[PDB]
């Protein structure tokens, strides 16, 4: 789900 | 594609009442990624609920979201004047996000028949080769109403357009304006111009007319 | 977080439109920006979005082939391009960015659209700018009277009465789009029949694009 991508980005930053 | 069904599409309620709005999805919504937005006329939408039941800090706690899978609900515990608006659900549990068609929450009030007024074309307009006749249906409730134009008793089609105001914030009525437009030459072929109005508040249609 | 969009535009059928959305506040590159449109009197429709940092676009299938969404990190600006325009593409286009959890704007992203631009009205039409004719709707307890603001392009027109002093019982209607591709609207007011001999009623019509500013006195 494209709408979950930024969540992954947030967690790894 | 997930189809989101918001039914009914309108709810007529009173200030102070509770409201529950349904959003039903054609397939299970992934991770309950279901949001609700409010939109008032002339304004951008505003987020009320996300993730089915989470509420951003700034949003009044009289709004709550519940449900999962395919069956979601927005609850407004007690309607304030400013809560009369349009509500949209949205799923974003897959890359193709979709919105429901919206539910308008409007103010229920006593039935009010339209006051009807008919206006011939201005002398100024006639000079220029066109004739517009205007019919006003003023301050009625509920919103459903019909206008038919008749010219020497012949029902007209294709030469009129109408529009309706937003519900009035003080008296909770609607008004409607219709314009019939003909060339001057065609206007001058006929005598009686009439607008015929049907509405729940009227036991039989009301006609206003003039003879040019 | 503020999203500020470019101004209204009129576009010919078959042309391409670009709308911009400049963001300030929060973080531009790692939050998802979408475009959502709304045709007049209709619902919201999600068109697509972009995550700038990765350059990852996601288009609704219905617009896949007609839309390009781009993001310029050096100006925090996102762009919607929509091609092959048709009258049914006439709509308000909004950019919308996802929210973040908690106070402030560097929190965990929520997917749902917390931040919305003001909207950009795109009108698809072959019409040329034209100012309206303003005609009185003369009055025949209560009388109605009004003004007919006929054959203008493009939207919008504003109407007041008595320079804003008269607002009680005023109804200014949504415009309708005629077969000519020009708009027409009406504005009415109801007043006491006994005020008609003594009181003056003037409709103030303003169509900025054609610089048509008419103060029409409406009398029996
Ligand atoms: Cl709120
Ligand atoms: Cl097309």
């Amino acid at each position: 789900n494209w709408f979950d991508i930024t969540n992954w980005l947030w967690y790894i930053k | 594609e997930i189809v989101l069904t918001q039914s009914p599409g309108t709810q007529s309620l009173s200030p102070g009442e509770r409201a529950t709005l349904s959003c039903r999805a054609s397939q299970s919504v992934g991770n309950n990624k279901l949001a609700w937005y409010q939109q008032r006329p002339g304004q951008a939408p505003r987020l009320l609920i996300y993730g089915a039941s989470s509420r951003p800090s700034g949003v009044a706690d009289r709004f709550s979201g519940s449900g999962s899978g395919t069956d979601f609900t927005l609850t407004i515990s007690r309607l304030e004047p400013e809560d009369f608006a349009v509500y949209y659900c949205q799923q974003y549990g897959q890359s193709l996000s979709t919105f429901g068609q919206g539910t308008k929450v409007e103010v229920k009030r006593t039935v009010a028949a339209p006051s009807v007024f008919i206006f011939p074309p201005s002398d100024e307009q006639l000079k220029s080769g066109t004739a517009s006749v205007v019919c006003l249906l003023n301050n009625f409730y509920p919103r459903e109403a019909k206008v038919q134009w008749k010219v020497d008793n012949a029902l007209q089609s294709g030469n009129s357009q109408e529009s309706v105001t937003e519900q009035d914030s003080k008296d909770s009525t609607y008004s409607l304006s219709s314009t019939l437009t003909l060339s001057k030459a065609d206007y001058e072929k006929h005598k009686v111009y009439a607008c015929e109005v049907t509405h729940q508040g009227l036991s039989s249609p009301v006609t206003k007319s003039f003879n040019r | 977080v503020q999203l500020v969009q470019s101004g209204a535009e009129v576009k010919r059928p078959g042309s391409s439109v670009t709308v911009s959305c400049k963001a300030s506040g929060g973080s531009f590159s790692t939050y998802a920006l979408s475009w959502v449109r709304q045709a007049p009197g209709r619902g919201l429709e999600w068109m697509g979005g972009v995550i700038p940092l990765l350059t990852i676009t996601n288009y609704a299938p219905r617009f896949q082939g007609r839309i390009t969404i781009t993001a310029d990190r050096s100006t925090s600006t996102a762009y919607l391009e929509l091609n092959s325009l048709r009258p049914e593409d006439t709509a308000v286009y909004y950019c919308a960015r996802e929210g973040t959890t908690g106070d402030g704007d560097l929190g965990k992203p929520i997917g749902a659209f917390a931040h919305w631009g003001q909207g950009t009205l795109v009108t698809v039409s072959s019409a040329s700018t034209k100012g309206p004719s303003v005609f009185p709707l003369a009055p025949s307890g209560t009388a109605a009277l009004g003004c007919l603001v006929k054959d203008y392009f493009p939207e919008p027109v504003t109407v007041s009465w008595n320079s804003g002093a008269l607002t009680s019982g005023v109804h200014t209607f949504p415009a309708v789009l005629q077969s000519s591709g020009l708009y027409s609207l009406s504005s009415v007011v109801t007043v006491p029949s006994s005020s008609l001999g003594t009181q003056t009623y003037i409709c103030n019509v303003n169509h900025k694009p054609s610089n048509t500013k008419v103060d029409k006195k409406v009398e029996p």
